[PDB]
């Protein structure tokens, strides 16, 4: 789920 | 792991002309929240990469609409109408939708011939193989803990590589497995400084290391780590  | 394929690698152009760069992902980079974290960067020789386009088509504050991003799913395009001397350099696409984030191989936009927030990185390091190194990134001009801090490696070997990131506020981390836990990201709130520790260094770790925050909007000048016996 983590994004920049 | 998503592979970003950039085309073409070399793009000769005359001033005033229109350049068009393509980028393709090995698989969809549509994030589950609905966004598509596709970014375009421009790097001039001797400098750090600079953000041009994010989320496929948003222009970073300050970038002229001569630069235009488009695309969808796995197909993306960057178009520069009426190229200027300032546009010359190497362009990179990047996906920040799925960990580990990855960059394209790059496109060299060169001329046809004929006829205040800032990130300060620590000094260069020269170490012996098997040794360990620790570089810093002092932040200022913004709230250090409101944004994730990213670390990027750059070597002629494989261009740009995302190492991992850290939430300065709570210590939450995200790492690129390719580094096999040899990298440790830490932080110091009191001084708004981020740190990166890399151990068991080999010649392959010799590169320029960058810290970048606010989703690639700000970069450090980079730190050169040379590993020689």
């Amino acid at each position: 789920h983590h994004h920049h | 792991d998503i592979l970003m394929t950039q085309t073409p690698s070399s793009l000769p152009v005359s001033l005033g002309d229109q350049a068009s760069i393509s980028c393709r992902s090995s698989q969809s980079i549509v994030h589950s929240n609905g966004n598509t974290y596709l970014e375009w960067y421009l790097q001039k020789p001797g400098q750090s990469p600079k953000l041009l386009i994010y989320k496929v088509s948003n222009r970073f504050s300050g970038v002229p609409d001569r630069f235009s991003g488009s695309g969808s799913g796995t197909d993306f395009t960057l178009k520069i109408s009426r190229v200027e001397a300032e546009d010359l350099g190497v362009y990179y696409c990047f996906q920040g939708s799925h960990v580990p984030f990855t960059f394209g191989s790059g496109t060299k936009l060169e001329i046809k011939r004929g006829g205040q927030v800032q990130l300060q990185q620590s000094g260069p390091e020269d170490v012996k193989p098997g040794a360990s190194v620790k570089i810093s990134c002092k932040a200022s001009g913004y709230t250090f803990t409101d944004y994730y801090m990213n670390w990027v490696k750059q070597s002629p070997g494989k261009g740009l590589e995302w190492i991992g990131d850290i939430n300065p506020n709570n210590g939450g981390t995200s790492y690129n497995q390719k580094f096999k836990g040899r990298a440790t990201l830490t932080v110091d709130k009191s001084s708004s400084t981020a740190y990166m520790e890399l151990r068991s260094l080999t010649s392959e770790d010799s590169s320029v290391y960058y810290c970048e925050s606010q989703s690639g909007a700000y970069w450090g000048q980079g730190t050169t780590v040379t590993v020689s016996a």
